[PDB]
Parts: structure tokens; C-alpha cells; sequence
RNA sequence: AAUCCGGUUAAUAUUCCGGAACCAGAAGGUGGAAUCACGGCAACGUAAAUGAAGUUGGAGACGUCGGCGGGAGCCCUGGGAAGAGUUCUCUUUUCUUUUUAACAAACCACACCCUGAAAUCGGUUUAUCCGGAGCUAGGGUAUGGUGUUUGGAA
């Protein structure tokens, strides 16, 4: 029961390892397509860089554009954090139709992308958007 | 001793499950009450069995003996270093 | 190369004219080991060090956070292992504060 | 030695300057092996009907030194 | 780092001739690819998929002995074929030979992952080894020692 929505976690298996993600949704009741433990993550893949007022705007836009990444995977890949992160943006725009469309997808990509960098933007969740050295 | 009773009850009476990713999915599930955690368990896994039941507000034992001396306790002939009882059923390990 | 020794290792091959012929061949190339198990990694052919570059770069690292250079279980350790150490030292810092 | 099952790309590396002699062999089997020399490695073709061979002999250009069976 | 086969001299051959490959380095050009690429829960996969300083890791690179498994060649042998025998008769018999290289293509099996939670102990070696630090079982992943089909090549 320590998985709930909006709950950040660090995934430890796969090709995004040791990358911050956000539970969107959790399906730990199981599924067919995924008979185990799994839940909708959505994590940064190229954590933002360092922000220098001398630098230019659009230096610095380029520099905190992050690159996010959602997938489903496992419980015991995943790792619980007690840190939460909850967005408005973020909540209802996942579903197994999202999934499998891919055109959907890439809708849904751009906006946990967008999302993110209004966060960042805002100064918000700055321990979560930044990386972590392991 | 007590104790070491209370679980051998509980062994027979309540749901107890003695195993590393059994105890994890019972700790993730949230179900498991206790978690006993042998003194010659890894700092890496006594850490991370400390970092799952603290969120999953569970208790956490500590027994002095090694995992075989645990499983001698718990009346099995496999060592077994971390367990997690969910239920004391007649005994009040809990 | 008189008094044989272990570069000289021999196979017999027939060849096609109806005669036996010996053929060096050249030591097997090892798989990379993992830097901090020692086992050998899963997913890079064992060749040699020198036809090692003729390889892509896709086909000797595998596609993930040290990948080619530390095993998987040895990540994963690696990855939970930091993370405690992280929550231990803003855990003793929250205290000491 | 590349061995090449695809007609269609056998005339394109033909046509290509690579392409230096082409020889034809007739085997017991009524199968037609064309072997094209390249700068580096010799690709051959089998096909087994020959009006589809001989189809192909006038398919491929005048300019390569096409030989018969050596 | 990288070569084989056949042929060739009165005397030299992995060197020469004929044919077929391989390695290293060098630039542009052409086509393809990304705008610092995706997929799979995972082990990982793919035609690509920038990485300075600085910091590491691996190969090279590592004792010896015994048994087991695999493959190759050699030896043994059944036919088939060829020739040379022996043979009044017997002897479908006696002797000899019966090739595919480097290299290049497609496919072909112990370590790990996923589900799983086990002792009524199971699996299993020629030799009892492992298992809640997760067995048997099911599905995968990688490593291909090799083998199959060719090309080379008749």
C-alpha cells in the first residue's frame, strides 16, 4: 500500500535506471498485459542543466529542456521515495488507449514534457527534476 | 523466549511468510504486521527492509541469533534471515 | 619455429587436393568482465582485443546506465545502495540541524 | 564470396563500374551459376529455369566480358 | 592487426603463376540515419543514434591435477564404384583408391531475467551440488563450442 499516485519513485531496472519518476497511475490490481505488480511511471531522461542569468534566453531554455519518458514497469523494479509530486496536468491523461496508440503517446510525451518544464519553470520539485548520482 | 514461542505459534496459527522477496511484496503489499530480520542479515538489506517498513509502518525485529538460528526458532531446516508475519492468528506475537 | 610451444597450436585440416595440413589458429577472445562481480558480462561476443574496434558501438555496450562495464544485478545494488546512503545523510542532517 | 539470390540487384552491381568479368556455368544439375567479379569479393547467382537465364544473359550489358563455361 | 587452395623448378615457395580472401591507415564522394534514436516488466535487442576536461572499468593477463561432455583428424569396418589380382574347382572373393582450404553468408545449445514460493525435500553428476541470499516447473535473454545449408567449387 505504499504506492499511491503522484508518489515519487526511482526505477532500478531497465535502460532508465536510477532515473526519478512520478507514479501517474498505479495498476497493481494486475492486468493481462502485464500479469505483475506494475504501474504507469513517468520519469526525466535528461535531467535539466544549470541556469546562468549571463547566459542567453534561448541558451538557457535549451539548457532546462528535459526529456521525459513514460513507461509501465514492475513494483520491485521501482524503488519508493517520500517524496510526492502532484500536478493537475498530470492527473486523467493516463489510460491503456494512451498506450497503445503511439500517436497518442507522443501527445502524451509532449505534455508530461511541457508539464515539466512549467514546473521547472516555476522552481518547483527541484530535488525530483534534479539528477541523481549513483 | 517469549518471543521465539510466540512465533512458533504464530508459525502454526497466523500467516507468516519467511523469505527475502516474499517479505518485500508482503511489506510493498502492506500487509505484513512484523518483519524479523536476523542479526546476520546484510547492512544493505537490513537497510532496505528498514527503508519498506518504515514506509509501510511495520514492525521491525531484530533477532540475535544468525539466519540458521532463526530458522532453528522458526522449526525449519532452511536458514532463513529476514521473515514477515502478517498475522499472529492464536499466538500475540504481534 | 623449431621447439613447439603453446602459440603453436595445430589443428589438421584435409584440404582439397587429398592432403593433411596443419593451421594455426589463434586464441579465443574473452567476454569483458564485470568491474565490481567479476563475472563475465551477458550480451558482448568474446573476440579479440584488437577486432574489438571493428565492432559498432551498439554491439559492445549494452543499452544501459553502465552498461558494458558494470552487470546488471551490480547496477541495480549500486543504484538502491546510493540512494539509502542519500536518505541516511539527509536523514542525519535533518537530525544534527 | 558472396552468394547472391537476387536477379534484379545482380543486374545493378553489374551495371555498376565495380564490375569487371561475368562467367556462366552450366552444371549437371540444369542450374546456371553466374559469377560477376567485383573488387573485393565475387558474388555468384544460381537459378535453376533457363529462359530465365538466357533471359538474363541479354539483360545484362554489352560492355561486361560475359565467358561461357571454363 | 591480417592467407588459403591448386599449379610451377635441374635447385626456391603459406613468397613465384592462376584463382580466391583478409588486416591496418588515409581522405573525399554516394546512399541511408538523428536533431544529441527507439523498443522490451526485465535480463537486453537494433543499420545508424555527438561526448571536452576530469574520473574509472575490461581485455591483454596468468598455478597445477583428475574425471566427464563436444568436435575434428587418424585408426577400424559395412556396402557402392573403379582397376589390378588369385581363380580345374571353392571363394558375390584378394589388394589399392574413393578430396573440399582460407574466407563469406543465412539458421542450429551453461550464466542471467520474468511468473513462481518450495521440505512429503526436490533437480542431478562418472564423481552430491545447489535452493527463502528464492528449488523443481513454465516463459525469456545472452554467450555458438559446434552443427545444418550453401558460396568458394569443380
Amino acid at each position: 500500500k505504499i504506492l499511491k499516485p503522484g508518489k515519487v519513485a526511482l526505477i532500478t531496472r531497465g535502460r532508465f535506471a536510477g532515473k526519478k519518476v512520478v507514479i501517474l497511475q498505479a495498476i497493481d490490481q494486475g492486468s493481462k498485459s502485464h500479469p505483475f505488480g506494475h504501474a504507469v511511471v513517468a520519469g526525466v531522461e535528461r535531467y535539466p542543466l544549470k541556469v546562468t542569468k549571463s547566459m542567453g534566453a534561448k541558451r538557457i531554455a535549451r539548457r532546462s529542456r528535459v526529456k521525459p519518458f513514460i513507461k509501465v514497469v514492475n513494483y520491485n523494479h521501482l524503488m519508493p521515495t517520500r517524496y510526492a509530486l502532484e500536478l493537475d496536468n498530470l492527473k486523467g491523461l493516463i489510460t491503456a488507449d494512451t498506450f497503445k496508440e503511439p500517436t497518442q503517446r507522443s501527445a502524451a510525451r509532449k505534455t508530461v514534457k511541457k508539464t515539466f518544464e512549467e514546473k521547472y519553470q516555476s522552481g518547483k520539485s527541484a530535488w525530483f527534476f534534479t539528477p541523481l548520482r549513483f | 523466549d517469549t518471543i521465539n514461542s510466540k512465533l512458533a505459534l504464530t508459525m502454526k496459527s497466523g500467516k507468516y511468510v519467511l523469505g527475502y522477496k516474499s517479505t518485500l511484496k508482503t511489506l510493498r503489499s502492506g500487509k505484513a504486521k512484523l518483519i524479523l530480520i536476523a542479526a546476520n542479515a546484510p547492512p544493505l538489506r537490513k537497510s532496505e527492509l528498514e527503508y519498506y517498513a518504515m514506509l509501510s509502518r511495520c514492525s521491525v525485529h531484530h533477532y540475535s541469533g544468525n539466519n540458521i538460528d532463526l530458522g532453528t526458532a522458526c522449526g525449519k531446516l532452511f536458514r532463513v534471515g529476514v521473515l514477515a508475519v502478517i498475522d499472529a492468528g492464536d499466538s500475540d506475537i504481534l | 619455429l623449431a621447439y613447439n610451444t603453446r602459440s603453436n597450436r595445430t589443428r589438421i585440416i584435409k584440404t582439397p587436393g587429398n592432403n593433411i595440413r596443419y593451421l594455426h589458429i589463434k586464441k579465443l577472445g574473452t567476454i569483458p568482465r564485470c568491474g565490481d562481480t567479476g563475472v563475465p558480462l551477458q550480451g558482448i561476443p568474446a573476440l579479440r582485443p584488437r577486432e574489438f574496434a571493428r565492432l559498432s558501438h551498439n554491439k559492445k555496450t549494452v543499452q544501459r546506465a553502465y552498461g558494458g562495464c558494470l552487470s546488471a544485478n551490480a547496477v541495480k545494488d549500486r543504484i538502491v545502495r546510493a540512494f539509502l546512503i542519500e536518505e541516511q545523510k539527509i536523514v542525519k542532517q535533518k537530525l544534527k540541524q | 564470396p558472396r552468394q547472391i539470390s537476387d536477379i534484379k540487384q545482380f543486374l545493378e552491381i553489374a551495371r555498376r563500374k565495380d564490375a569487371t568479368s561475368a562467367r556462366i556455368k552450366k552444371n549437371t544439375n540444369k542450374d546456371v551459376k553466374f559469377k560477376l567479379r567485383c573488387s573485393k569479393y565475387l558474388y555468384t547467382l544460381v537459378v535453376a529455369d533457363a529462359k530465365k537465364a538466357e533471359k538474363l544473359r541479354q539483360s545484362l550489358p554489352p560492355d561486361l566480358t560475359v565467358t561461357e563455361v571454363g
